[PDB]
């Protein structure tokens, strides 16, 4: 008993259902990547966007006070100077996956402008290591180490 | 979150069963989960993930496929610090800590910026931080020289074989979470995942609080290794589950013991009545098919109220005022599941907040308390029915208040209301015993509650051949402003209406309603 | 037997609505019970009565009724006696026995007769006689000055008021039984009535066993009138009731203590499963209707179950056997009622066969035990679950031995056969739970098992004005051989099909079927 | 709210339902008492001849071994002479239903005597003692003494 056969891309596209969901066939990874990217800017490019900011440890700079919290937590943290030291030890093919992830971003909103929060335009164009930012603080600074249990609140 | 992986002596066809249940926010941003499919010459992903995230955590495809749920790896240690000259005192000599000025702009309300100073200091600890009372405190977290956690998923979500799986999940890049996993060849594992660090001394809750920061005693350095944690695969009961309660009983019978791991790795606290009815629902059917594995998902059960019942209502009986006998004849007729047509059950939660606390998890007033020994059927009974029944009396003031009635229809007051759907809630709080969950919100004026958090991606596959798989996203694919996608799924989710997952390129042309042609310009 | 009263107040249309369900043998032939109706000019009675028996037990007519249940009454004492110097030691003295000979025939094989001395002694105490085991007994037995019994029934059913009512009873003729009233003025009585002799020590127990029959301090002569008893009247709970429990909850919420009375008046023994459903049914019901006071009277919940198997299924699920996983998932599949068609009723009544005793009224196996403070939720669980887990093995043994499979659908099994009529039978043991009794036999070599003892006469009257009832006689009203009124109610009895009672002249005369004129010749 | 009218039978008659229920009307007391025992006597003749047969202390006599533990019984208990006494201090009036009752058993046996059993027609013809006897057999020394209590068996 085998598996069916796996389908193999020929172009890169995206097929949308009618509930907006993404299906996004490439000829390579990063072409995968790059159509996630601009599938996610998409369907939820302005908080996207947002996060990838406070993911910088801008989120005070961007936003103002109601930010400035966390802002305070990554910084002292260390996590957006991290996030680009562990960016540097990716693999080249898998950060060629997440350069391609955050171009698909950035290629959606050149492409549709008028589709992004104003207030969030700022933080275009976004990089491989604002992907790897986010993730970072999302694992280890929201799951395992919430500023709460820190700051005792 | 729920997690369900089913081997296939357990089913009727012979496949694998897996079931993708986070519970999470439905409002919180970095918290939204995004339902997305990945097709390359060379892999292929199914599931959601939450926003910015570039790999797929919940993910299966023709081969495979795994689920997470929170287990709350305690990947991180808070030391109080003693503050001495200038430094801290650290293993009775005074240490000076790293110091660096930084700074940052924060914006003002009219848009410009002011440059605010930020000095970062770390102890031999971690970052240095001052609680509002006072308290200094150093954060060490583990796993700061792990930067793999996204290609560890990519690999893991896209692994051949279940060996590639363990090699992957071995390298130990994901710091946290439990990890159900399920394959056409018939695989069913779970791990109790995450970067734990290794300590000569201390249980979990010791290591939960601060721990005292002035000494070395206590400043770990190495990480235990996946064959540390608590795992097991293909068990004899056929099944591996975890609802959010401590690695106890992943399986039935059990695998392994408390005492088969550090006292600091997972808490051995009471099983939420949800992760019973987990372990019930599993052990307790065979020959499953899709189908039913799906229509044991739907179960909402006020377990609590079986536990608590018998006991409190012939004590309210006895109570003079007509309306605590009524309270306990409506209890009484209630067949208690959390059904959009229960009557009883909204008063039951207000008695409950009473009895077990706000959140539905204490124990002081069960009769017999919680017992590893019989982990399903435990705590039991009303400690003191008579002060049961006085917060029963409060509970009928609460309900009165809050919906208006002492018995309202539950999805009359339960709604899931997105943009302009408005439909009937069902199923409830998971500390209840509610398996699928909704965790309902304070009512507004009307009494009219929503999800505040619970069922979000809800997805369950079966490893045949081709693999058969169906879903929901409670608040739509998307949360762009003016989307058509974001409450377009939750009438169905209303119904129970799965929609069937399309992996297949033939179902999936069949299904397009927009193309997206694309050129990636390296 | 079951007996129940219910005030206009807990009715829909306000009128007290009695039952009367006695449980007896269905062979022995001085417990056999008859229907009929007595009209005079002066006085109406309508209902079942031993045979032999010239006034009706269970009687009721336009204005009132009642009923009878088992309390026994212990107005009989048993001495052990001292023999000494051809007499008995007495208060440290000898005394004489009363010597009287007497003689009598018995009947040989042939038809003939031959002559038996029979001596009769009696000692201070009462007659004497001799166990197989040497010892010597003397029996004291209360009211044998009362010879008022036929009458006091025949007034007291045929009373024109309660007043009446209670005068009759008040005369002390019917030496034993519970007896519960209700009248179309709205009245409900339960009375824990007998001759009881009052006793200056012991409690209940030491006055069941072979009392000191060598000292005058044993000797009671006196005995307690009406008021020195367990009675309630119209009681704050709309009910009141009787399942052969001791009378501490004959209402809810009770009206007395047992320290309200002589410890030697009644046990302070476990109420059943069956007296407890007893009090659940009558006290979560509000406004009743005959209709549904005839629906709660079937009622049939495997109670044991309800308090065993949710730590009895966990603990067989983890033994390696399939068959005991086959036994706890067919046991957790079950809805816990004894119908017709239930699966999994035989096997668990073969493991409560184990868990408590051959009738079902152990109590050593429970955890948590009995208490008069939650008479109705008490005793719960299995104290040692892996014990409780061999006796599951060794029921499935049993069930297969008895019935041919652990899955034998319980009305195949348990059938009512009378003459040639055979049908499918539901509710069972009284002591599992079940309300509606149904002692099943042992079963035959083919697993078919038949009522030994239980519903015989079942009445439901409401005294609305006229008065309506329903009744059924098991086993007919007809034992005389080749009679066609034997068996041709059972049928009616399996479906719970019960016939509207004709106590009205057009009634009659519309169903007459024979007539017997008659002439009483004094 | 007053109860409906009761009925007063004009003459003396059992007028029997399809199931053998017996619906006796009688002109007085003793009449109704009359019918009641030639109803029984009709529907469970032979065991109730043999019952009181058994309350006379001649179960022995009548049928042999298998029911001389239940003589001896109630012979050593004096139950057949105080069924005498009890007799003896019935009320003029109750007297006579127990009388009437007893004759009633006996016409019925009188009428039919093909549906008496044969076994049990030396016990006719029964008195309104009998009936008495039986009724404190049952109450004294079935339900609440027993001889099962007393020989400890």
């Amino acid at each position: 008993q085998a598996p069916i056969a796996a389908y193999k891309p020929r172009s890169n596209e995206i097929l949308w259902d009618g509930y907006g969901v993404p299906h996004i066939y490439g000829v390579d990874a990063p072409s995968a990547f790059y159509g996630y990217g601009w599938a996610q800017a998409r369907s939820h490019g302005d908080n996207i966007l947002r996060l990838y900011g406070e993911a910088r440890g801008k989120g005070a700079e961007y936003w103002g006070p109601d930010y400035e919290q966390t802002t305070v937590w990554l910084l002292t943290n260390g996590v957006p100077e991290r996030a680009q030291q562990w960016y540097a030890q990716q693999s080249p093919d898998f950060r060629a996956n997440l350069d391609a992830f955050a171009a698909g971003i950035n290629a959606y909103a050149q492409q549709n402008p008028d589709d992004i929060s104003p207030e969030v335009r700022q933080v275009l164009p976004v990089s491989g290591a604002d992907v790897v930012a986010h993730a970072h603080r999302l694992m280890n600074f929201l799951y395992v180490a919430s500023p709460g249990r820190t700051l005792g609140e | 979150s729920n997690s369900w992986a089913v081997a296939p002596g357990k089913t009727a066809n012979g496949n694998a069963l897996l079931l993708q249940n986070p519970h999470l926010s439905w409002t919180t941003d970095y918290f939204t989960y995004y339902e997305a499919h990945l097709v390359t010459p060379d892999f292929e992903i199914y599931g959601a993930t939450q926003i910015g995230l570039p790999v797929i955590r919940f993910a299966f495809n023709q081969r495979m496929g795994i689920t997470n749920t929170v287990n709350g790896m305690v990947g991180a240690t808070n030391y109080r610090l003693t503050l001495q000259d200038g430094g801290y005192l650290y293993d009775g000599q005074v240490r000076p800590f790293e110091r660096r000025q930084a700074s940052y702009r924060l914006r003002q309300a009219d848009g410009t910026t002011v440059d605010k100073p930020l000095e970062i200091r770390s102890s031999v600890h971690g970052p240095v931080f001052e609680r509002a009372d006072g308290t200094a405190v150093a954060v060490r977290v583990a796993g700061l020289d792990r930067p793999g956690m996204l290609e560890q998923y990519f690999d893991m979500i896209t692994a051949d074989s279940f060996d590639d799986y363990e090699a992957a999940l071995a390298r130990m890049q994901v710091p946290t979470f439990n990890i159900v996993y399920a394959d056409r060849e018939g695989t069913i594992n779970y791990s109790f995942n995450g970067v734990a660090p290794k300590r000569a001394e201390g249980d979990i809750a010791f290591w939960q609080g601060l721990v005292p920061g002035d000494s070395s005693r206590y400043l770990w350095t190495e990480t235990h290794p996946l064959d540390d944690l608590p795992r097991v695969t293909n068990p004899p009961g056929g099944f591996v589950q975890n609802s959010n309660d401590p690695p106890w009983t992943p399986t039935w019978p059990v695998t392994y013991t408390p005492k088969d791991f550090p006292s600091y790795l997972a808490p051995q606290t009471p099983h939420s009545l949800r992760a019973q009815q987990s372990v019930r629902l599993m052990s307790e059917n065979d020959d499953l098919t899709l189908e039913r594995f799906m229509a044991l998902q739907l179960s909402h059960r006020a377990v609590m109220a079986d536990r608590t019942l018998p006991d409190l209502i012939p004590a309210a009986l006895i109570d003079p005022d007509p309306e605590v006998q009524a309270a306990a004849r409506l209890l009484a007729a209630w067949d208690r599941e959390f059904t959009s047509d229960s009557r009883a059950a909204l008063l039951f939660e207000e008695w409950a907040r009473l009895f077990a606390g706000q959140n539905f998890a204490g124990q002081a007033g069960f009769a017999t308390p919680w017992s590893l020994d019989k982990p399903v059927s435990t705590p039991y009974g009303v400690r003191d029915p008579k002060a049961a029944v006085d917060q029963l009396r409060t509970a009928i003031a609460n309900t009165k208040r809050k919906y208006g009635a002492i018995d309202r229809p539950f999805g009359d007051a339960s709604r899931m209301i997105l943009n302009d759907v408005n439909v009937p809630g069902a199923a409830g709080y998971g500390n209840l015993g509610s398996f699928r969950v909704f965790t309902w919100s304070d009512p507004d004026e009307n009494g009219v509650r929503t999800p505040v958090h619970g069922e979000t991606w809800v997805a369950m596959i079966e490893f045949s051949t081709p693999v058969r798989a169906y879903g929901l996203m409670s608040y739509g694919n998307s949360r762009q402003p003016g989307t058509t996608h974001y409450s377009d799924q939750i009438e169905r989710v209303s119904r129970a209406d799965f929609r069937e997952l399309l992996l297949r390129r033939e179902q999936v042309e069949a299904a397009v309603q927009e193309r997206t042609p694309f050129n990636f310009k390296p």
